[PDB]
């Protein structure tokens, strides 16, 4: 039915596929967190940041620098793990928060607040979104970032796992 | 550059074990599938052993099955050939080829320098452009046709001149020109000049083992 | 004269 | 400051030029043409080996061969036929969102948010696939990119201008800006002399590669053009739009002839395509469907509904034997 | 200057000889119609000659 | 009575039902709950039509099909509810090593991986079930059960002391220790959520296989009954064993926010 090089295609083929399982299974691992709104210091397109803690791959993906418009192309960032949003005037800095907390591609998607009377203004920006059952707001005030990160993406991935098993 | 050196052999009374070993380098070993081609002094060229990529399937001829065994390492990109229990039928030189299968691709590429070692089924008739004649026909059901052409300059190693009847391979001169229907195939060369002199053979790849021709000189 | 699931 | 008022006055005076050039429309021609009928075609192979959202694919000029371009950083090559795998080519940047396939077939290309685009060479003496050169210079992220010859392939970018390059040296020989926004959209002339693109502002317009200005400039949609296409015989093209509707622009004519819309579907457009004697056109929706429409009447005739996520691509055969539909669900459908 | 660019390519983006759409349409309606016998789309093809069965 | 043979019937119909709903919304999607899931559902259909031929037996108390169809049917319902069980403890690990250790496991997360220890499941529960196909020698008229020309006592404790230690007991206190410290771990509004499904999950896979178990093994030892009230209390015992087969389609398979907004 088939020729001896058509046999061998088929198992060249089935060689792809194998190291194509490997390759995602390897990527896989890593978590990916879209920045968003200095944090770089303690460790032309997308300049993407790599760095390990806790023996866990994260990929930083800076996306300030574009230019455009952001409708275009925020939708290639669907399913990323967080989106690290930056706040230091803060009128603009809330109408864009609220831009992104309520876009349709990010309705799932948990947000880290990074800040760089108090309760009153954190109060209004984690009541500027709209819906909370899961979707959770992280703040901190800016060693301890990183593991505050570290300990946010740890709870986004137990979630995320606990809703695909079903539990 | 693309290299194949093979090592080993020399006089070696019968029945006694001997290994055979192939270095490659210039290309990516682990993606090709390696065949072992031995030919007598006074005989053509006939197919020994075979293994794919990734050693997951493994050929052999069966004049030799049972005393041969082929495996390759993919780290050193070496092959090698253990061969027992010799007898004085296995006085032949030995070449290595390479060849790669997906959709296009032309097997049977790249051949080797052979060593000598002395020790002391579709059928092709090449009894006689170049004329070659085969027992059953060669064409398939998906419209591909598996007969291959070599030449083999004096002194030298074969090279593959065209592949599946029809397509010319890379390097060689557009004179060449294959054709011919089922059971029946011819060579054409336009002008013979010089470096044109030599033996010619036709192959079929449709069943794994693998006929060679009694050969065509000019 | 009783065993599993039915009698026997 | 009267040269912008003299502007507008000869805006003013083309348009009614348009006007006057316009006497009767397609529908009422076409009206007394018999009907296509209902088109109903299967999913005659899937191809199951992309792990995310796939972006681009290209039909080979054999029509056998298809290349695909996925987020996980992965270009593969498919044999249609027989649904194998020949080459899976691993990216340096996996933000792409574009394909090319050489009509020679040694080379395929791809581009993106890393705003360079990469041309690899598929026939090498080493058994594998390498990076044959890298382009540079656009400033905003790659849209579009098609190859003309072995050397020469022309890209857009959202630098709101296109560009011609020379791939045996590796630098522009031609510019055509003149765009507002962002160009999202591109298409070849089956003659390869004349260009079309379309912007993220209402507009389309003609460019000639030999000379690089602006030949003619098409307008009439109100928002975001997504998708262009080339008609079979090169005097006319599609263009689809984010706010469901897709019309048919001439080059001599230089109006609209037609327009695609229905009250049911009202989401965007991602890839327009024609057929092989031009009759028929593909059109793919973010409502998870791809409408069959029709070109001589605007009555909507077929549906193919087998993707789970929005199709993303569009791509038809040379010889129109086979449609090729990928999407957001990571998989792609030969319809037949 | 996009004022000056827009007012200098009007001139050349107007002068083109254009033709009645109605001839366009009829042109076009004459390629259609033309190429109509070998579109595997519109009519079926037999399946003895489909390279897609199965 | 009449009610008591209709209701068997009337369950098969209900389990058939809701079970061919979730296998057919499940195969028209796909990930590996959804394989295990397949696997669950396949597992109950077997065991469901499995049964209508002992609930046209229980009615007349008498059995016309021959032996040779009781003797394979009886080991096909046995090997389908331990493959049943073994499908739930199987899927109860997955999910904690899939929730608590996520990345070490990617070698085990694989689909063939999961094929292979289906496989186990369905072999090692096939195993059990050879001694009571070779061994039981059908009754030639009336009730087909188990019988063994060697003394009957002995028989009877192996076969249910190693279908109750083995088949019921382990499962039951694997899935128990799985699920009741995965809450720990986590410990507020994920927790309260998750609480309820394992809680429900336990209470309704102990109450559905203790009694019948438990009834099963009184009767062995000393208690051999003989009135109708007895009788009634068997029959009320097996269905009672029957409705977790009923039930696990809708507590798995419906009660699932991944569920209910796929099919939409």
């Amino acid at each position: 039915t088939l020729s001896a090089e058509d046999k061998a295609a088929v198992e060249r083929s089935k060689m792809i596929d194998r190291n194509l399982r490997e390759d995602g299974e390897k990527a896989a691992r890593e978590v990916k967190l879209l920045l968003l709104g200095i944090v770089k210091q303690m460790k032309t397109g997308i300049v993407e940041t790599h760095f390990t803690f806790k023996d866990l791959h994260f990929k930083m993906f800076d996306v300030g620098g574009q230019r455009s418009e952001r409708k275009k192309w925020i939708h290639c960032f669907e399913g990323v793990t967080a989106i690290i949003f930056c706040v230091a005037r803060m009128h603009e800095s809330m109408k864009l928060f609220d831009s992104i907390c309520n876009n349709k591609w990010f309705t799932d998607t948990s947000i880290i607040l990074f800040l760089n009377a108090a309760a009153y203004i954190q109060c209004q920006f984690e009541d500027l979104n709209k819906r909370k059952d899961t979707k959770e707001i992280y703040t901190h005030f800016t060693t301890k970032n990183v593991q505050f990160v570290f300990d946010a993406v740890t709870d986004v991935i137990i979630k995320n796992n606990l809703k695909d098993c079903g539990l | 550059d693309v290299q194949l050196v093979e090592s080993g052999g020399g006089l070696v009374q019968p029945g006694g074990s001997r290994k055979l070993s192939c270095s490659a380098s210039g290309f990516a070993f682990s993606s090709f599938g390696m065949h072992w081609v031995r030919q007598a002094p006074e005989k053509g060229l006939e197919w020994v052993a075979y293994i794919s990529s990734g050693s997951g399937t493994i050929y052999y001829a069966d004049t030799v099955k049972g005393r041969f065994t082929i495996s390759r390492d993919d780290p050193k990109n070496t092959l090698f050939l253990q061969m027992t229990s010799l007898r004085s039928e296995d006085t032949a030189m030995y070449y290595c080829v390479r060849s790669i299968y997906y959709y296009g691709s032309s097997p049977f590429d790249f051949w080797g320098q052979g060593t000598t070692l002395t020790v002391s089924d579709i059928v092709m008739t090449q009894a006689t452009s170049i004329s070659c004649r085969s027992s059953k026909s060669l064409l398939h059901s998906n419209g591909n046709t598996y007969l291959y052409w070599f030449l083999q300059r004096p002194g030298q190693s074969p090279q593959l001149l065209i592949y599946r009847m029809s397509n010319l391979a890379s390097g060689v001169p557009d004179r060449f020109s294959g054709s011919g229907s089922g059971t029946a195939f011819t060579l054409t060369i336009s002008r013979l000049e010089a470096e044109d002199v030599g033996v010619y053979y036709c192959m079929q790849h449709l069943e794994y083992p693998l006929t060679f021709g009694a050969g065509t000189k000019l | 004269n009783f065993f599993w699931k039915t009698f026997t | 400051d009267q040269l912008r008022q003299e502007a507008e006055q000869l805006k003013n005076q083309i348009r009614d030029a348009r006007k006057a050039c316009a006497d009767a429309t397609l529908s009422q021609i076409t009206n007394n043409i018999d009907p296509v009928g209902r088109i109903q075609m299967r999913t005659r192979r899937t191809l199951r080996g992309h792990l995310a959202k796939i972006y681009a694919m290209h039909w080979g000029t054999d029509s056998r061969l298809l290349v695909s371009a996925s987020q996980d950083g992965k270009l593969i090559i498919w044999d249609s036929y027989t649904t194998n795998k020949v080459h899976a080519i691993p990216l340096r940047s996996s933000w792409v969102m574009t394909c090319a396939y050489a009509p020679s077939g040694n080379y395929v290309a791809c581009g993106g948010l890393d705003n360079i685009c990469s041309i690899y060479n598929l026939k090498t003496r080493e058994g594998n696939v390498r990076v044959s050169r890298e382009l540079a210079g656009h400033t905003g992220y790659l849209s579009c990119c098609r190859f003309l010859d072995d050397n020469q392939i022309v890209t857009s970018s959202g630098d709101t201008t296109c560009a011609l390059w020379d791939i045996e040296t590796g630098q522009q020989t031609t510019t055509f800006t003149g765009h507002t926004g962002d160009v999202m959209s591109l298409s070849l002339a089956p003659d390869t002399r004349l260009f079309v693109s379309g912007a993220c502002d209402a507009s389309a317009k003609l460019w000639d590669v030999r000379e690089g200005m602006c030949r003619q400039t098409f307008t009439g949609h109100e928002s975001d053009i997504n998708a262009i296409c080339f008609f079979p015989n090169g005097n006319a093209f599609a263009t689809g739009s984010d706010d469901a509707t897709c019309r048919l622009f001439d080059l001599r004519a230089d109006q609209e002839l037609m327009t695609y819309s229905h009250d049911n579907i009202i989401c965007g457009i991602t890839s327009v395509s024609f057929s092989k004697s031009g009759r028929l056109l593909l059109a793919g929706y973010d409502d998870f469907n791809c409408n069959v429409w029709d070109a001589l009447k605007a009555d909507r005739a077929g549906v193919l509904a087998g993707h789970d996520n929005r199709v993303s691509c569009l791509g038809v055969t040379d010889d129109g034997m086979a449609v090729a539909t990928g999407s957001w669900d990571s998989f792609l459908k030969i319809w037949n | 200057a996009q004022a000056r660019k827009l007012v200098e390519q009007l001139k050349m983006e107007a002068n083109i000889d254009r033709i009645k759409v109605s001839k366009a349409a009829a042109d076009l309606m004459a390629y259609c119609e033309a190429h109509a016998k070998e579109d595997p789309l519109l009519t079926p093809v037999p399946a003895s000659e489909n390279p897609f069965r199965e | 009575a009449v009610l008591v043979p209709v209701l068997y019937l009337l369950v098969c119909a209900a389990g058939l039902g809701g079970n061919t709903l979730v296998i057919y919304v499940v195969l028209r999607f796909a990930t590996v709950t959804n394989i295990y899931i397949l696997n669950l559902a396949v597992a109950d259909v077997l065991y469901m039509l499995g049964l209508p031929f002992l609930a046209t037996q229980n009615a007349a108390s008498f059995w016309p099909f021959g032996p040779v169809l009781c003797r394979l049917v009886m080991t096909l319902d046995g090997v389908n509810q331990f493959t049943s069980v073994f499908c739930l403890t199987v899927m109860s690990v997955d999910r904690y090593l899939a929730v608590v250790h996520p990345l070490s496991s990617a070698r085990w997360r694989r689909p063939r991986v999961a094929k292979l220890a289906s496989a186990a499941a369905w072999v090692l529960s096939l195993c059990m079930s050879l001694p009571l196909l070779v061994f039981a020698d059908v009754q030639e008229g009336g009730t087909c059960n188990a019988s063994w020309p060697e003394p009957v006592g002995l028989w009877g404790a192996v076969f249910i002391i190693y279908t109750a230690v083995l088949g019921f007991f382990a499962p039951l206190l694997v899935i128990c220790l799985c699920y009741l410290l995965i809450v720990v771990k986590v410990r507020r509004r994920s927790e309260r959520k998750v609480t309820r499904m394992v809680l429900v999950v336990v209470l309704v896979f102990a109450g559905c296989w203790l009694p019948f178990f438990t009834v099963n093994i009184v009767n062995l030892a000393v208690a051999l009954p003989q009135e109708p009230a007895s009788a009634g209390l068997y029959f009320f015992v097996v269905i009672l064993s029957y409705a977790n087969s009923c039930a696990n389609p809708v507590l798995y398979g419906f009660l699932s926010d991944n569920f209910r907004q796929s099919f939409q």
